[PDB]
């Protein structure tokens, strides 16, 4: 695809943490606090196992 | 009705061509290219139901 | 402070989309322009409605009535204009324009 | 029931017409050129007379 | 002030970007832009054995 | 020639042809003296 | 220490301010980190116009996003240069817009605007000068058009002193993308025209036809489109951010561009904009930028400078050059084409020239026209909406988030007798 | 946060469900016991299976859908399929007596028994759920639970929701095609449910589908499972925005809004826009002007009208895979200067496209070629009155020596109720009508 | 800084164009790549008169490539010296006319024209002082009369006093390769006569004998006449080009030669001329190349000189050479051959040696007469179009498409006045 390979030049993609298809909506920046399951923000580190 | 495509319609035939866009290019103008086909397309259909 | 109220036609797949006339819209002569629809009377100089053909269609409301646009007629006829003459594009209609008869 | 020419034919009205004005436009063009000429010819002179 | 005002300063200058790999052009020259498909033959090549095979 | 079916021409002209044909299409002619030897 | 509050609302006006502020950090040599790894000091002096000091070295730009639709917010987060902005400064809904005007406005999109102008007013008393507040959109959806019109209707009765430029992608007819983007736009247009007093349309027609014919670009998408957009974001404000030989700020813009209070759409452009094919047979000279602002393939609001008159042009340079050649260029073209000029302002052209060109290029050029060509989208997006209203088209949709038949004929009797304030000025005699 | 809930009554809808949800966890790569074998993703990113399904403790992601049928059989077939292990026992809901072909039965006397256990069940599904977009509801025309018991619950979902979102996937009769007797009298008496309760009612007919199956991907003896996949698909290609990242993303709410131009006219034509076989895939080009330029076509629609004779109010092209805006515009421009698609005089725009990037996933032992690119086009027209002229017509010449009536005001019905659905029906077709003048 | 803006329109016009600025190239000494690579100080001088400088060594041409149909222009592109030309001057339509002189005038070229006009304007407004415009139109086919006199007209709106010369590759009536020439020959020279300042018409069968009889090569193809009309446009520009010893640029040869405003169709004539065999045994002086120039088989017309009377005769010689032989020549050629001079000019020869010799040879010349013998050539045409259009034979193409008869018979008729005007000067006496 056009956009999967000039992905991270692409407009919106959002947190790219999956490897098979990058297109997956990542919305754990969104997120409001009552239903966070403490998912790692787009700009920090992950969990024990790492994954 | 003309083709089923206005790309194909040609420069000879579409109603805005060079020639007419010189005319309007005064005020006044106003040639009766359109009517007279949209009233024979009319009278061609009501020919077709009959 | 009036009102506008536009009226358009028919819809015909000729009209090629949107379409505006240049004379309202010529900013290299545009002073004598304006003052000759002033002069004449008939010829609105309003800012809106310059679209004559907006979508696929013509606006009979002001711009021009329809005297002076619906008089340009040169002298057609159906008794000439069944029988076209053989060095124009037209006359390769002969093989269905002879079987129109000719009353009126 | 209108010819199966109507389109042709009414593009060639519109072709007619404009030709007949722009004859007509075209004689005026000439006589508001030769007057623009004789007047330029006359501030010719009347600026070698001051 | 010559060093731009000189008659012969035309013949000094690179154009604006002399290659496609230049590394002065960014985001702000506003000449580098992510719309050439400089690779859009390799993709379409790409596409049409993925199709092929499919 | 044969017709060719163009405008007024041989005198009037494009103006004094629309305004014969708008008062043809509106009523009755503007009158008959007009435009004495096409001027 | 003039400094400028962005604000961007929707999916688009989020996209363009991203790149906005990719460029203009580009400019200033700073990593979407936040730290300045510039080479001089001038990327460095005027840094506080559009970031502010954090801890350490960091700068953490002073823009609010909002969009009612948290995809996009997601999206810009997590986009290229997402890291630069400040988390706080995120305020959304959950809900969405529907590209509804009314939903935008009367509804939840007023329930986030409290967040939201705490968010405005916690950046704007966190200034010292604050020259003004800069918002870009799109008049086309819900949250682009309603909730931005809300927050400049609020901004301009908080602060009334302040410059408040708007940029806007106005809809062509010939793009569509949307069904109710008429009814948005002169919902929108209204709030635009009286309370903001600097507005720079920008429409996708003319960035797309500026990619397919200038720029030859295969395939642009929208990538292309908000870069050329924040390249004329960051032409209008340099002076601000760095010194020159002339130099003009937005406040001197709108005293020179704008002549009366509501004639203020602007037509931006840029320059240099060259296709690699054709990169080595150009050489940057100040008459070639100069013809490429004045060249009407390069607008950027799908106006033709021929099919009007211009009222006023601002043009502002950037890079080493000549003012006796800048002069007798912009002279020159008032001498030459001289009929698409009003004749009641003598020297329409304000110039400002800035020696500090963009990393890259040595020079480079912006235009703003204050074209009475303008009207013609205007005339498009009321003659579509009054096509649409004829038979009250998509109204229920209004009519159940509270809004009246009225407020669509305001709109249309506003954009209509603005649009004839247009023709009026424009066909005026000298004296 | 965004989610919607599948309701799947009568036979139809459950088969339409099972195909829907089989291409639902193939394309989330949930497998059919219902766990998620992840095994690429970098710890708990992956949002996309939200609107879907709900993953539990057990590691289990059961999904947001209820199925509900009158008779065992094809509920007990699900119950004692592969898909056990994933869906919920509580969701597949089941009678005992079957509702007879009949409205009356399946509205006031069969229907009326488990539709408090069904809206206790949506009520669960719903409070679980906290950024509902609307509900999926999937039936047939033909009559029976898919007409009364849907009927009555879509009644029950409008006076308690509210303003939410209702989007129908109704089967229609065909204009000659039949497999019942009785399904003008139920397809007239549903009308209403489907005209003042639901907000967007995609008809689909089996004719329609059958000669895309027989022209388009060479299948000569197609069964119900490929008319089902190919409607997956569609709702496949309507939620994608809601849960892969796109240029432009059209939900729910926006899709009807830029959609239906007035609350009585909802019912738009579906059309599906890869359709090409496998083996013919190899020969066409595939692009996006060939698939905009397919789904204006009228042969590709998947009802049995000709939209020829009819007027586009508005069109939500839902493009997907690499698909970009320029040739988006360009097609759009195409079609709008051809002169075969007609649009309405009041409708200037008329194109709402939507732009997504996860290109479409291809069930194993298919029928649709994989490929890149896909459209689904969803037009709303005025030629969609030509199936209710032809179905009240039949309705008509059933009704005038008084057939069949017997066995619905024997199940409870009054004989006015057909008099005044036929006087519904008919002032729909006139309210298309007046539109379309 | 005198400019001239070069345009090719047509197959025709645009081979011979190409092969015009190979010898511009080589000339000046710009090589493929477009740098200087000259000896000579007397070369990069005066190189703006055809030359647009742009960065570093590049020199790109001052012309303007239009067709209807790419083939032409991606021959052009790909063969050598192509890639000088700027990628912007390649304006091509698509459709392509073809052999119709309406479908090039009235329709397809005329929305092209505006476009060319831009690049036309352009190429104008980046000169200073600039002398005016060439075309090489190819009277007889397509896009190269109809849309070539179209251009004429546009660009003599533009500027009206910038010289105007055409090289009119007009029609033959022997070699007969178009059906249709005598048609688009008869209604464009009509066009050509109000518009055009000066026209060296050239035919192609004096092309073909010159090659056959004077440097015989048994194979000059088309790049051979597209040789020798070449070196004529060089010759008639060489004085403005190089410094002489008496300078004459394309006003004074226009001032000098035409009487009369419509008595402007000349015979073009390049006289060092002699083939491989007879090279070494051939002396090269000036009454050598003078008696060249004044022969009637060197002429690039079909119109024999010895039944017409000239009007005024133009010799421009290239090389160092003696202002005594030059005049003793040109006196002895008017004692000579008095009887083919008109008696009411006197000394009716004018000079303008120059300094610079083309490349390869040490003498040259060019001959530019204006003889009353032209006016066969079009009594040739017109005698083939009254012999058609009596039949009203091929008109069908044209009245469809949009024309009348009225323009053919009125083209006819100011064809037959100017037929009538040479022989009333040809038969003109004294007193
Ligand atoms: N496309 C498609 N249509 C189906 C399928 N199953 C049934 N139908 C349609 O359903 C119509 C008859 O209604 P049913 O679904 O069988 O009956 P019901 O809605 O379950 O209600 P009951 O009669 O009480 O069982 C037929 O005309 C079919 O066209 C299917 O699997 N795929
Ligand atoms: N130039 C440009 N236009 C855009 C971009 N993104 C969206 N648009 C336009 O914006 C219009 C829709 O506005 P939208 O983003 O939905 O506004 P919102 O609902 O407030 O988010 C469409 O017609 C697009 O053409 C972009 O990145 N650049
Ligand atoms: N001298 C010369 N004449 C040519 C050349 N190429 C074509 N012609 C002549 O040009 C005429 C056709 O004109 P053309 O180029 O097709 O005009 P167009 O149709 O507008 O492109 C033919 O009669 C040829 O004899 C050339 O290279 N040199
Ligand atoms: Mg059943």
């Amino acid at each position: 695809t056009f956009w999967s390979h000039h992905k991270e030049k692409i407009p919106g993609v959002s947190q790219i943490k999956t490897l098979d298809t990058p297109f997956k909506k990542n919305s754990a920046f969104s997120k409001p606090i009552a239903e966070g399951t403490d998912q790692p923000q787009p700009y920090e580190q992950e969990t024990h196992p790492f994954l | 009705i003309g083709p089923e495509l206005q790309s194909d319609l040609e420069t000879r035939e579409k109603l805005t061509r060079p020639i007419v866009r010189v005319f309007q290019r005064h005020p006044g103008t106003n040639l009766p290219e359109a009517q007279g086909i949209i009233r024979g397309a009319a009278g061609l259909d009501e020919s077709l139901l009959r | 402070s009036y009102q506008s109220i536009p009226r358009f036609s028919k819809l015909h797949p000729v009209i090629p989309r949107r379409y505006v006339p240049e004379w309202k819209n010529d900013m290299k002569n545009r002073e004598l322009l304006v003052k000759n629809c002033e002069m004449s009377g008939i010829i609105p100089k309003g800012p809106h409605d310059e679209s004559l053909f907006l979508d696929k269609r013509e606006r009979m409301n002001e711009v021009e009535p329809r005297v002076r646009v619906e008089a340009k007629h040169p002298n057609f006829e159906r008794y000439d204009g069944l029988r076209p003459e053989f060095h124009t594009a037209q006359s390769k209609y002969q093989s269905s324009l002879m079987f129109r008869k000719d009353n009126t | 029931d209108a010819l199966p020419s109507l389109r042709d034919n009414c593009a060639q009205q519109s072709n007619t017409v404009v030709h007949q004005y722009v004859r007509e436009c075209r004689i005026s063009l000439v006589k508001l050129r030769d007057s623009f000429l004789e007047t330029n010819e006359e501030v010719k002179s009347l600026i070698r007379g001051k | 002030e010559w060093d731009l005002y000189d008659p012969e300063a035309k013949k000094k200058d690179k154009p604006a970007r002399v290659s496609d790999d230049d590394p002065r052009c960014g985001p702000s020259s506003i000449q580098k832009f992510d719309g050439e498909d400089l690779g859009g033959k390799e993709r379409k090549k790409l596409m049409e054995e993925q199709m092929r095979e499919w | 020639q044969d017709k060719t079916m163009t405008f007024g021409g041989n005198g009037m002209g494009y103006t004094r042809q629309v305004n014969g044909n708008v008062a043809e299409l509106l009523g009755t002619g503007a009158s008959p003296p007009d435009a004495e030897n096409r001027s | 220490m003039r400094e400028i509050v962005h604000m961007q609302a929707g999916q688009c006006g989020n996209q363009i301010g991203a790149k906005f502020w990719e460029v203009i950090s580009d400019e200033h040599g700073i990593d979407p980190t936040g730290t300045y790894h510039g080479d001089s000091d001038l990327q460095l002096e005027r840094i506080n116009v559009y970031y502010n000091e954090a801890t350490g070295g960091k700068y953490v730009p002073r823009a609010v996003l909002v969009d009612l639709e948290p995809g996009t917010m997601d999206s810009v987060r997590s986009g290229p240069f997402g890291q630069i902005f400040r988390p706080d400064n995120f305020v959304f809904g959950q809900s969405g817009a529907g590209n509804n005007w009314a939903k935008g406005h009367y509804t939840e999109g007023a329930e986030l605007v409290d967040s939201v102008l705490d968010v405005v007013r916690k950046e704007a008393e966190s200034c010292d000068c604050l020259q003004g507040f800069q918002l870009t959109h799109s008049l086309g959806g819900g949250t682009g058009s309603g909730m931005g019109t809300l927050l400049i209707s609020k901004i301009r009765e908080e602060y009334p002193d302040r410059i408040m430029n708007t940029f806007s992608v106005v809809p062509s007819p010939k793009v569509s993308d949307t069904v109710v983007e008429p009814y948005n736009a002169t919902l929108s247009v209204h709030q635009l025209v009286e309370n903001t007093d600097e507005t720079y349309c920008i429409d996708n027609e003319a960035l797309y036809d500026i990619c397919f014919r200038t720029l030859k670009l295969t395939t642009p998408t929208y990538g292309d489109l908000n870069h050329l957009v924040s390249a004329t974001m960051s032409g209008v404000t340099t002076c601000l951010r760095f010194p020159g030989q002339l130099n003009a700020d937005l406040r001197k813009l709108a005293v020179n561009m704008v002549p009366f209070p509501r004639l203020h759409f602007f037509m931006p452009g840029f320059a240099p904009l060259t296709s690699r094919g054709s990169q080595q047979y150009r050489a940057l000279t100040v008459p070639e930028l100069t013809q490429q602002m004045f060249d009407a393939k390069n607008m950027m609001a799908a106006c033709d400078p021929r099919h009007g008159r211009y009222l006023t042009v601002a043009a502002i340079f950037r890079g080493r050059m000549s003012m006796k050649e800048v002069d007798e260029q912009m002279l020159n073209v008032q001498n030459k084409n001289s009929s698409y000029f009003v004749e009641w302002i003598p020297n329409n052209v304000k110039t400002a020239v800035c020696d500090i060109p963009p990393r890259g290029l040595k020079m480079s050029a912006t235009f703003i026209g204050n074209s009475t060509a303008i009207q013609e989208l205007f005339k498009r997006i009321s003659e579509q909406f009054t096509a649409m209203f004829r038979r009250k088209a998509f109204l229920h949709w209004y009519t159940g988030e509270g809004m009246d038949e009225m407020e669509f004929t305001e709109a249309e009797s506003n954009m209509n007798d603005l649009v004839s304030e247009y023709q009026q000025y424009q066909d005026a005699t000298a004296e | 946060m965004r989610e919607c809930i599948s309701i799947h009554v009568g036979q139809a809808g459950v088969q339409i469900g099972n195909a829907c949800w089989e291409l639902y966890c193939l394309e989330h790569g949930i497998q059919p016991d219902g766990q998620m074998p992840s095994d690429k993703t970098i710890g708990g990113g992956d949002d996309s299976f939200n609107t879907f399904f709900s993953e539990t403790g057990a590691g289990k992601h059961v999904p947001r859908a209820v199925f509900v049928d009158l008779e065992p059989t094809v509920v007990d077939e699900v119950r004692t399929g592969t898909y056990r292990q994933l869906f919920h026992p509580e969701q597949l809901i089941t009678g005992k007596e079957d509702a007879a072909n009949n409205y009356a039965r399946g509205h006031y006397t069969i229907g009326k028994e488990i539709v408090d256990l069904v809206l206790d069940r949506i009520r669960k599904l719903a409070d679980q759920c906290t950024g509902l977009q609307g509900f999926l509801i999937f039936h047939s025309f033909g009559g029976g639970t898919g007409s009364g018991f849907a009927s009555l619950l879509m009644e029950r979902l409008s006076v308690d929701y509210g303003k939410k979102s209702k989007l129908e996937f109704a089967i229609y009769p065909a204009p000659q095609i039949s497999t019942a007797v009785v399904e003008p009298y139920n397809t007239i008496l549903t009308t209403h449910t489907t005209l003042e309760h639901s907000d967007c009612a995609f008809m689909v007919d089996n004719e329609a589908i059958y000669d895309i199956c027989r022209r388009n991907l060479d299948i000569e003896r197609p069964t119900y499972t490929n008319l089902n996949r190919l409607i997956a698909q569609i709702v496949s290609s309507i939620t994608a925005s809601l849960r892969f990242d796109g240029a432009l993303n059209v939900d729910l709410t926006e899709f009807q809004t830029n959609l239906v131009p007035y609350p009585r006219i909802h019912f738009p034509l579906a059309t599906y826009a890869p359709v090409i076989s496998a083996e013919k895939a190899y020969h066409e080009q595939l692009s996006v002007a060939e698939i905009t330029n397919a789904c204006f076509e009228p042969a590709n629609q998947m009802v049995k009208c000709d939209p020829r004779h009819g007027k586009y109010m508005a069109c939500c092209m839902l493009y997907r895979g690499d698909v970009v805006p320029k040739d988006v515009n360009a097609a759009i421009a195409t079609i709008k200067t051809k002169r075969t698609i007609q649009f309405v005089d009041w409708c200037p725009t008329g194109f709402k496209v939507g732009i997504n990037y996860q290109p479409p996933t291809v069930v194993p032992g298919g029928d649709l070629a994989k490929v890149q690119r896909a459209v689904c086009m969803l037009s709303n027209t005025t030629a969609i009155a030509e199936a209710w002229a032809r179905l009240d017509h039949k309705f008509d010449l059933m009704y005038a020596k008084r057939a069949f009536v017997h066995w619905y005001v024997g199940e409870g019905m009054e004989e006015g109720e057909f008099s005044e659905a036929r006087e519904d029906l008919a002032a729909l077709e006139k309210d298309y009508e007046e539109v379309g003048v």
